[PDB]
DNA sequence: GTCATTTATCATGC
DNA sequence: GCATGATAAATGAC
């Protein structure tokens, strides 16, 4: 339980890419969690985690360099 | 800003915790009687029990 | 009831 | 010493 690793700094880019250019609704479907699931390797379970930590700290970085991060 | 970015939890003592899952074993779904006598117990709210046994039948499927 | 969330904690990477 | 992924309380939609 909780055997974390860090996830591919190529799929880091995939989920914030997704991230950042739906800024507006930041809320995937089940199919395109799939998708995302998909081409960063995990599962769609640690996919909606990344999505629920993003929100929350994303919130939190409001606002210093997030505004920057939103030319994805 | 978006619009979508427009309390208080409290982790629970081991005793509680071990309480808690002594009678999720015994069983998964809890009556609205045994609800009250565990709240009374474990110091809890009996929405905070309730909560509590929903999250963990959730917990258990995931695994 | 389930179940996707929000939020704070926790544990580990580094 | 923080970042980050995962888990533990708590809420709300259905």
């Amino acid at each position: 339980r909780r055997k974390r690793r860090n996830f591919s700094k190529q799929a880091s880019e995939i989920l914030n890419e997704y991230f950042y250019s739906h800024l507006s609704n930041p809320y995937p479907s089940e199919e395109a969690k799939e998708e995302l699931a998909r081409k960063c390797g995990i599962t769609v379970s640690q996919v909606s985690n990344w999505f629920g930590n993003k929100r929350i700290r994303y919130k939190k970085n409001i606002g210093k360099a997030q505004e920057e991060a939103n030319l994805y | 800003l978006h619009e979508w970015t427009g309390k208080k939890r409290k982790p629970y003592s081991k005793f509680q915790t071990l309480e808690l899952e002594k009678e999720f074993l015994f069983n998964a779904y809890v009556s609205k009687q045994k609800r009250w006598e565990l709240a009374r117990n474990l110091q809890l709210t009996e929405r905070q029990v309730k909560i509590w046994f929903q999250n963990r039948r959730m917990k258990n499927k995931k695994n």
